[PDB]
């Protein structure tokens, strides 16, 4: 009965965590997201993995999961593994609100999910949650935030994040087009349009294959704008006119 | 009575195309008042309220418990909740404490989310629903509010006569009552907007 | 290789090698036979002296489970004691619940399910036992059952468990069952056990005989073997 | 195409198979035994032979026909312990049905519960999957007789005239050549076809002492096991 | 049951789940099916070949109702299929206990996908080799949901699963459009099932259930034998 | 509350009265004690309302589950067995005075359930607070194997006499008829009572009440 | 080649417990000596760095007011045993008004020296020297990972126990005195240690019927060392 | 649960997972810490920040009480768990006994948890090594370190992380009493030790101090720049 144990917890003679890295290299495939934390608002970007023509798109929602009133998350990795994680995460935020009757601060939410992941990285040898995922949100203490979960339980507050293996060069592009917080809510969207136009090798960015959702700050509302397709289309047309204007320098 | 520990009265009245719910403001221990700003009518989404009467512990507990389950439902399903669904949820939540019962009498008044159809119902302390067409009441001064609404109600009511009818009903049924008084808050809602008025009740 | 390890695994041709290896474990034991007559069941176990090794009265393989049921075990001994204790417990439950004597079919079926249930998994091993179960009742007659290491439990007139298994039933079948009272069958089993299993590897042996039927009025006990001493006076006359 | 441990436990291979249950489909084959069921107009017939090579062995305790309930009979193949344990599980759920639901269990629902339990033994990888094949027969009101079969893999089904065990590629070939050609179905058309199909597969033409015949009919819905004399009557009744 | 509590489903050095990929291959080796949503109802259609001419077609049922308004078919192994069918049955009645209203199909697929994914991770058990095709008429718009052994799910206008699912899929991409009726849905469904099946397709080789906004309906071999005039 | 049941020559006629009293005050003028169980079996409740409601919804869910698992029509004896086992398992704490009726393959079957778990098969039962008056009317004017309109008139007469006697009875009268094929279910069977039109229009005016603090919240 | 943890040997012993007896060997040395005047005891601290504060490393811990101890090698597993032994002696004085004698202490320890298992995990890796003065006079007691508990008159443990036991058998007899045994121990210490013996290397722990509690602060050790 | 023994002894007398989980500490960030006589100081090197993001979440130095301070190496998640449990434990001690929690108590708690953690059924050992700096009653500066075995072990200066042998060798040839004379000099001594460690550009040099009657002050990286500048000035003054 013990010669069938795969041992997904024990340290290898190399010096790393064997099963953890292989979860990370499971992250690296099938996905590419990012968001732009720049002032009054914050955004998310997402890539259609199943862009086949015979879907319904009747969910009113894709990769995003509006998990509270003021937080959603972009996902990458195994899907229903994350659907279980979204259910538990949402339930944690709602039991917090039950406990205090005040909305949930985004970092103790992130530490709650990260300690859930660490608890299945640490004892027993169970299959680890092979899901990295993003965070957008709002609080009473900092305004607008972004966070990057890892299968290990490690997190980090970023200002423009990275998940997918296709987007490491995107982070290089983010640094080569680094700004100091100027959220005209069109420059950051044009920047993200430029990034996903370059990084995916999908030629000329059909808007059905992408997804952008934002979160703006209203006094009593805190609306989350999972925006429609036409403004994305004219954003792409705006950006390709700006690329033609940019290559008038040659 | 444990029901007569803090007083309380909630009235809901169905109009023509709109619905009006009202309650009293007084909070205190049995003969001693404390404050005049105790909340008994809670918002559960848009154009749909709930009223709670009885012991204030179970009022706030069931309101927070219901808000918990309500937000979990509205996040698992992107749509907003139908009133029959809310009625069944409150019935199930109260019936989970069949032998550990809460001391409350919830009153639900809200509109249809698809049409402009009104809806009223009330429940008992164990989860007995009751849908009617005219009015439901809950609290200590039941018989007063029964007399008022069976005296003053008409079937097809413009919101002005609806407001004045529920106003006169609440004022007179509260003024005969002892332990429940100290102001009236009135929520009069419709398809377009939500109006909240407070009446000049006797502060005695 | 790999498929003889667990008690849960199958073979490329479809059998469990664990059960086979446990079956031929009981093959190394001495010899335990049993036979019924028309008003009783006679047991008998060949026990061997090496030189000293004990006292005439330890570890007797003829157990006694209920008031009218006893065991005639052969094989791994400690497992046979554990199985006798389980059978004792089951007859206790039946006597405590339904208020009358356990039918031998039900006792055998409960024991067979326990043996089969210990064969199903990898946490436990199969038993290394093969034993006999005899009975008598005024409304049921004589019943003789038999439980293998796998858990297949059905009935016989005569049987044999041990090394000499065919050569012990070669002359069981030369008996008859309608025409015999058990008092003949006592010296019959006695003379045949002295006949079989020659002096070759082991030198001294010793006989036990359990004995149930109508003559015991429904009781089960060991014979007064010293009384009538019926083996030896014909057994020394059985060498020619 | 094997990968990992797919030869040992119930996991998925590279070709999409699992090997334990398809080793268990020849776990029936070490029984060395053949079973035939027949369902016609308002009767339903089981036939299965015995194999008793011993003269010391009984005939009563060798019956594979197991009366499950007063309107349900069955027959078993495969290894014996799995069959008997499956029988007690079936009886326990039938009595559970009668306690919860009041009326008599339909033979379809019983096979559904047995199939689901066989899946549970198949579903987890750390419990052994019970290599026995189970045939059910039963009477239903407003439908007449029924014949059902439960597999080790957990797929129950039910059909007109069915056979499983050792030699049933040939038996199902004979029953394709026999029930598709417009035969009417009397009580003796069924009995004649049942004994003669096994008599043409094995080609023995034997005594009335080897086959057991379990019958049920809508004139007496009780399950019924035949006596040797009327078995002899049917046997010389097919002797033209 | 023994306390081992480890899961056999672990990540590859490449980062794959080899048992889930094998389960998907086990689904791909199963019986074909096709299911099409066409503006008013959803049509489900399977391919049910008996092994001999002895077998009866009134005992096993592929199209299986879950509520009075929700159909459910598969492409894989029946012995796992009925288990998770029964689980979905028991699951829908707790929802109807709580809310006293028929459960929506999205909520079914949430809970069934959660159960199946949970079952993929928990200890020492193999994943199900079953790909479902769930549908139902909830709140006017009908739906069509496919799941997979990985616990994921989707939403299709029309799809297929089983043998030569890519060939039937490429026929679906060419055949289907936005707007049809139930009859034209059955027409293209039997066309794409007759694309991949054997030559002799009768009233019993196939098994077809439909859906209405008036409710779920499971058709008979009578109307199936009606439709095999002017076949496909 | 006065419910009744009867078995005519083919099926079952059930009745009800829809006055839900709470103590001494009329709390409802239109309620529904005839509950759904199955397409062929219905049920009536009495005594504690929410206990009957939750119990009958649980048993209706379980029997819908069982019927969809089996693939055929439910049996009444199964409903009876589940109900008596549950109510005995609660030791008579749950008060649920039930009348159970349905048509099986065997035909019409009427059961009354007393809240400890004691059940009886009867051709006609009455349960509730005013059941005694309806049982009087039944024992006066019952004959075996009645026809349909005879049974409907009889049950209407019985519950009507219970309403003109009993104090916790009195509203509009519910009926339900179950056959092998035809299920009917009617909201007002016979409305015995009217109400006098108001004699003074006591209508208030637009502004007759002092208002202290307003709020407006627009919507979409 | 991983076998199950609870396997005997083909020879007969056990694997894991044998590996614990191997695991003792890497530990630091300790010497206790029974004398009729009282029990004396010594140990080596094995100081590694000057950054490493000297007085924090514990080797003699205090079981009771009259029961001493010394540990070896693995420290932390030993600390758990020390804690629980103290708890159980306190349960004995509480429920008995009296002093749990040192043998009963060590029986209470070696009842679960070997309870390592997977249900109801590894064997412990420390050898313990127990001293103290009960009613049977002075006592010196030596146990092991295997639970094989024995009385020793003057036991030496750990990494240099071969030459320590030999050269201890050279000097020992029955009628020794206290301070003679103290210097006779630390001679063996500065023959078996690796650094120069000074004020910070070793520490003593002596308990007497007269000197009632084990009391040993620093710098009497200086007066003892300079008498070499 | 998970009835297995993860950590088995070696054939030659080792624990594979305790000695080997020190490698994860050995392949983590470097961090030093000294005690002066009145002011305590610690800080981490090798933050290895990508120079362009937030930095308030990657803070490797935290506190459990107003009296006690943290540091660690190895992987960060196990440190997060141990710090959460340590906060709970120190506050629960404040629940009972009305003192501020002694540092020796919290180090014994952490090491005890770590050892009963290595002992238990199938729990993976913590691949961290903490530094627990605090100054309890009567102003006594003390600092202890942990180990994956669970051995609290009081030091006067630190040697963990990457290349800790080099750092302790610099502290070896730098054990001057006069280095612990001035508080500023002790801070500069930490800066010079961390300068005798990695690039030490003055970016990943995250340091926080406590003057034992105040709370922790995280320093703004301009004072540290002037500290490095005057250290370079003294290095030029050596010639």
């Amino acid at each position: 009965s013990r010669r069938y144990d795969s041992r997904t917890t024990i340290f290898s003679p190399e010096g790393r965590l064997y099963q953890v890295e292989y979860a990370m290299e499971a992250i690296g495939h099938a996905g590419t997201c990012l968001g732009i934390l720049a002032n009054d608002g914050v955004l998310l970007a997402a890539e259609r993995r199943n862009i086949h023509k015979l879907l319904d798109e009747v969910f009113f929602s894709e990769k995003i999961y509006k998990l509270n009133e003021d937080m959603a998350c972009s996902v990458a990795g195994i899907t229903s593994d994350a659907n279980v994680l979204t259910n538990e995460l949402r339930l944690i935020a709602q039991r917090y609100l039950l406990q205090y009757q005040e909305p949930i601060p985004c970092e103790q939410l992130v530490t709650a999910l990260c300690d859930i992941k660490q608890a299945y990285t640490q004892f027993g040898g169970k299959r680890p949650f092979g899901v990295s995922l993003l965070y957008i949100g709002w609080d009473k203490h900092y305004g607008f935030q972004l966070y990057q979960s890892d299968p290990s339980g490690n997190y980090g507050g970023w200002k423009a994040t990275c998940i997918g293996n296709n987007s490491a060069a995107a982070v290089s592009m983010l640094k080569q087009d680094y700004k100091e917080g100027e959220m005209t809510l069109k420059s950051a969207l044009a920047l993200a349009i430029k990034v996903l136009n370059k990084t995916m090798d999908v030629s000329k960015l059909s808007a059905e294959k992408v997804e952008i959702a934002t979160l703006t700050r209203e006094n009593g509302k805190t609306v989350i704008r999972v925006l429609k397709q036409k403004e994305v289309e004219q954003l792409i047309k705006k950006h390709e006119e700006e690329e033609a204007k940019a290559e008038r320098e040659k | 009575s444990i029901m007569s520990y803090n007083g309380g009265a909630v009235m809901a009245m169905k109009g023509k195309n709109c619905v009006a719910i009202a309650a009293d403001r007084r909070f205190g221990i049995q003969a001693q008042m404390v404050t005049t700003d105790f909340q008994k009518i809670f918002p559960m989404g848009d154009r749909l309220y709930i009223g709670l009467a009885g012991l204030a512990t179970d009022v706030q507990t069931v309101a927070q418990r219901l808000k918990f389950r309500l937000n979990l439902y509205e996040l698992k399903e992107g749509r907003q909740i139908k009133p029959y669904t809310l009625m069944s949820m409150v019935a199930n939540l109260l019936y989970e404490k069949r032998f550990g019962p809460y001391y409350t009498e919830p009153v639900i008044a809200g509109l249809d989310p698809k049409t402009f159809k009104p809806f009223i119902c009330s429940l008992d302390l164990i989860g007995c629903p009751m849908v009617t067409d005219d009015f439901v009441v809950s609290g200590t001064c039941a018989e007063q509010m029964y007399g008022m609404c069976e005296s003053l109600w008409e079937p097809n009511m413009d919101p002005d006569h609806l407001f004045e009818t529920i106003s006169q009903a609440m004022l007179n049924a509260v003024d005969r009552d002892a332990v429940s008084g100290m102001g009236v808050i009135v929520h009069i809602i419709e398809k377009d907007k939500i109006t909240t008025r407070t009446l000049k009740a006797r502060m005695d | 290789t790999g498929y003889d390890l667990s008690a849960s695994t199958f073979s490329p041709d479809g059998r469990v090698f664990q059960v086979e290896y446990a079956m031929k474990a009981v093959e190394n034991s001495s010899t335990a036979i049993g036979i019924r007559c028309k008003d009783g069941v006679v047991f008998g176990v060949e026990k061997l002296v090496l030189s000293k090794l004990y006292e005439e009265g330890s570890n007797k393989r003829l157990f006694n489970v209920d008031r009218h049921v006893g065991m005639a075990v052969a094989g791994l001994l400690a497992d046979a004691r554990s199985l006798a204790d389980i059978a004792r417990e089951e007859a206790s439950n039946f006597r405590s619940n339904f208020g009358y004597n356990i039918p031998l079919k039900h006792l055998a079926d409960r024991v067979a399910m326990y043996v089969h249930a210990y064969t199903l998994y990898s946490a436990v091993r199969p038993f290394g036992c093969s034993f006999m179960l005899g009975s008598y009742s005024v409304n049921d007659g004589a019943q003789l059952y038999m439980i293998d290491p796998s858990g297949v439990s059905y009935g016989y007139w005569g049987c044999a468990i041990g090394k000499a298994r065919q050569a012990a039933k070669t002359e069981i079948e030369k008996l008859q069952m309608k025409e015999m009272t058990c008092r003949d069958i006592v010296k019959e089993v006695a003379k045949i056990i002295y006949i079989v299993h020659d002096e070759v590897k082991d030198k001294a042996f010793e006989l036990e005989l359990s004995w149930v039927g109508e003559l015991t009025n429904g009781r089960h006990e060991i014979v007064p073997k010293d009384i009538r001493e019926e083996a030896e006076k014909y057994a020394k006359e059985s060498l020619k | 195409s094997s990968a990992g441990f797919d030869r040992h436990i119930t996991i998925f291979s590279p070709e999409g198979r699992l090997y334990q249950v398809e080793y268990a489909f020849k776990a029936i084959n070490q029984g060395g035994l053949t079973s035939v069921a027949v369902r016609g107009k308002d009767c339903a017939v089981i036939v299965t032979q015995k194999k008793v090579p011993d003269k010391l062995l009984d005939s009563s305790t060798v019956t594979h026909l197991f009366k499950i309930t007063e309107n349900i009979g069955c027959v078993m193949t495969g290894m014996t312990a799995d069959s008997r344990s499956q029988v007690q599980r079936a009886r326990y759920e039938a009595a559970n049905w009668k306690y919860k639901y009041g009326y008599e269990i339909p033979v379809d629902m019983l096979c559904k519960r047995i199939a689901d339990i066989s899946q549970v033994y198949t579903q987890n990888a750390e419990m052994r999957p019970l290599g026995c094949c189970m045939i059910l027969i039963g009477i239903d009101e407003e439908q007449g007789p029924q014949v059902y079969k439960c597999d080790p893999a957990g797929y129950y089904c039910g059909f007109k005239a069915t056979a499983a065990g050792v030699k049933q590629t040939e038996s199902t070939s004979f029953l394709e050549k026999k029930v598709k050609k417009k035969f009417d179905w009397t009580f003796e058309q069924t009995v004649e076809t049942a004994i003669t199909c096994l008599s043409t597969v094995l080609s023995i033409d034997f005594k009335p002492s080897e086959i057991e015949v379990g019958v049920v009919t809508v004139e007496n819905p009780k399950f019924r096991i035949l006596t040797e004399a009327e078995i002899d009557a049917h046997l010389v009744a097919l002797a033209e | 049951e023994r306390g081992y509590s480890f899961s056999l489903t672990t990540f590859s050095p490449s980062g794959k789940l080899v048992q889930i990929e094998y389960a998907l291959a086990a689904v791909a080796g199963g019986a074909p099916s096709v299911g099409i949503k066409a503006a008013n109802g959803v049509v489900l259609a399977t391919e049910k070949k008996q092994k001999s001419i002895l077998y009866d077609e009134r005992s096993v049922h592929k199209v299986e109702p879950i509520t009075k308004h929700i159909g459910l078919v598969y492409s894989g192994m029946g012995p796992d299929y009925r288990v998770l069918v029964h689980r979905a049955r028991k699951l829908a009645q707790q929802y109807y206990l709580v809310y006293q209203e028929p459960i929506p199909t999205a909520q079914l697929v949430q809970r069934v996908a959660s159960v199946m994914q949970e079952y993929t991770q928990s200890g020492g058990v193999r994943p199900f080799g079953v790909s479902l095709l769930i549908c139902g008429w909830n709140e006017g718009r009908p739906y069509l949901f496919q799941s997979d052994p990985s616990g994921a799910y989707f939403a299709w206008k029309a799809t297929a699963m089983g043998k030569n699912y890519v060939n039937g899929k490429t026929f679906l991409e060419k055949r289907y459009n936005e707007d049809l009726e139930l009859e034209d849905a059955i027409h293209t469904a039997i066309l794409t099932l007759k694309e991949s099946f054997e030559g002799q397709m009768t009233e019993d080789n196939i098994e077809v259930g439909i859906c209405n906004e008036a409710g779920f309906r499971r058709l008979t071999p009578t109307e199936v034998k009606d439709y095999l005039a002017a076949i496909a | 509350t006065t419910i009744a049941g009867v078995v005519y020559k083919d099926g079952i006629v059930l009745g009800a009265d829809t006055r839900a009293t709470e103590g001494m005050v009329v709390a409802d003028k239109n309620c529904s004690k005839i509950h759904f169980i199955s397409p062929n079996i219905y049920c009536c409740g009495a005594g504690t309302a929410a206990d009957t409601d939750m119990t009958t919804q649980l048993i209706s869910s379980n029997l819908e589950l069982h019927s969809l698992s089996t693939g055929r029509l439910p049996r009444v004896v199964t409903a009876n067995r589940m109900l008596k086992q549950m109510l005995f398992r609660y030791q008579g704490y749950i008060g649920a005075a039930l009348v159970l009726g349905g048509v099986d393959v065997t035909g019409p079957h009427l059961y009354s359930i007393y809240p400890h778990g004691s059940t009886d098969k009867l051709p006609y039962v009455t349960m509730g607070s005013g059941s005694l008056a309806a049982m009087a009317v039944f024992e006066d004017k019952f004959r075996p194997d009645m026809e349909e309109e005879e049974a409907k008139n009889l049950v209407s007469e019985a519950i009507a006499a219970g309403i003109f006697n009993d104090l916790g009875s009195g509203s509009n009268i519910d009926l339900c008829v179950i056959s092998k094929n035809k299920l009917d279910f009617l909201r007002p069977y016979t409305v015995p009572n009217k109400k006098g039109t108001r004699l003074g229009r006591y209508r208030c005016e637009k502004g007759t009440t002092a208002v202290l603090t307003e709020k407006i919240t627009p919507l979409e | 080649y991983d076998r199950g943890v609870n396997t005997f040997s083909p020879e007969g012993r056990l694997f894991q417990v044998e590996y614990a007896i191997e695991a003792i060997k890497l530990g630091s040395t300790a010497i206790g000596i029974q004398t009729s005047e009282g029990v004396c005891l010594a140990v080596e601290k094995r100081i590694t760095s000057p950054l490493m504060e000297p007085s924090s490393i514990e080797k003699i811990v205090e079981i009771d007011a009259h029961i001493g101890c010394a540990m070896s090698g693995l420290i932390a597993d030993a600390k758990t045993l020390i804690d629980k032994a103290r708890v159980e002696t306190q349960n004995h004085w509480f429920t008995y008004n009296e002093t749990m004698t040192v043998e009963s202490v060590t029986q209470a320890v070696s009842n679960l020296a070997l309870q390592f298992g997977e249900e109801d995990s590894r064997p412990f890796g420390v050898a313990l020297l127990f001293g103290g003065v009960d009613e049977k006079g002075p006592q010196l007691f030596h146990m092991d990972p295997s639970g094989t508990f024995v009385q020793c008159d003057a036991r030496a443990i750990g990494s240099a126990s071969e030459g320590a036991q030999s050269s201890l058998q050279e000097v020992y007899h029955k009628s020794m005195t206290l301070k003679e045994a103290i210097k006779s121990s630390l001679i063996i210490l500065k023959q078996v240690m690796e650094e120069k013996l000074n004020a910070t290397n070793i520490e003593l722990a002596t308990v007497q019927p007269g000197q009632n509690f084990h009391m040993f602060t620093k710098e009497e050790l200086e007066e003892v060392i300079k008498d070499i | 649960s998970y009835d297995r023994a993860i950590t088995v002894f070696s054939p030659d007398g080792h624990l594979f997972q305790v000695e080997y989980a020190q490698e994860a500490v050995k392949k983590g960030s470097t961090a030093v810490g000294v005690r002066g006589r009145d002011i305590v100081v610690l800080g981490v090197e090798k933050k290895s920040v990508a120079k362009l993001q937030d930095e308030r979440t990657v803070r490797k130095i935290c506190a459990l009480d107003d009296n006690v301070c943290m540091a660690f190496a190895g992987l960060t998640a196990d440190a997060r768990i141990v710090i959460n449990r340590a906060r709970v434990e120190c506050q629960s001690h404040r629940l009972t006994v009305e003192d501020p929690v002694t540092v020796e108590y919290i180090t014994r708690y952490i090491a005890s948890l770590k050892q009963r953690y290595t002992q238990s059924n199938g729990r993976r050992p913590f691949g961290i090594s903490a530094l627990i700096v605090g100054f309890d009653f009567d102003g006594t500066p003390r600092l202890y370190q942990t180990d994956p075995s669970g051995t609290y072990h009081a030091w006067k200066a630190n040697a963990i992380g990457r290349g800790a042998k080099s750092v302790r060798e610099f502290l070896e040839k730098n054990y001057t009493d006069e280095a612990i004379e001035t508080d500023d000099l002790t801070i500069k001594l930490v800066i010079k030790a961390l300068l005798e460690v990695v690039q030490s550009g003055g970016k990943n040099i995250e340091l926080a101090v406590m003057r034992r009657d105040q709370s922790l002050k995280i320093l703004n990286p301009e004072e540290i720049e002037k500290y490095v500048a005057e250290i370079e000035k003294e290095k030029e003054e050596n010639e």
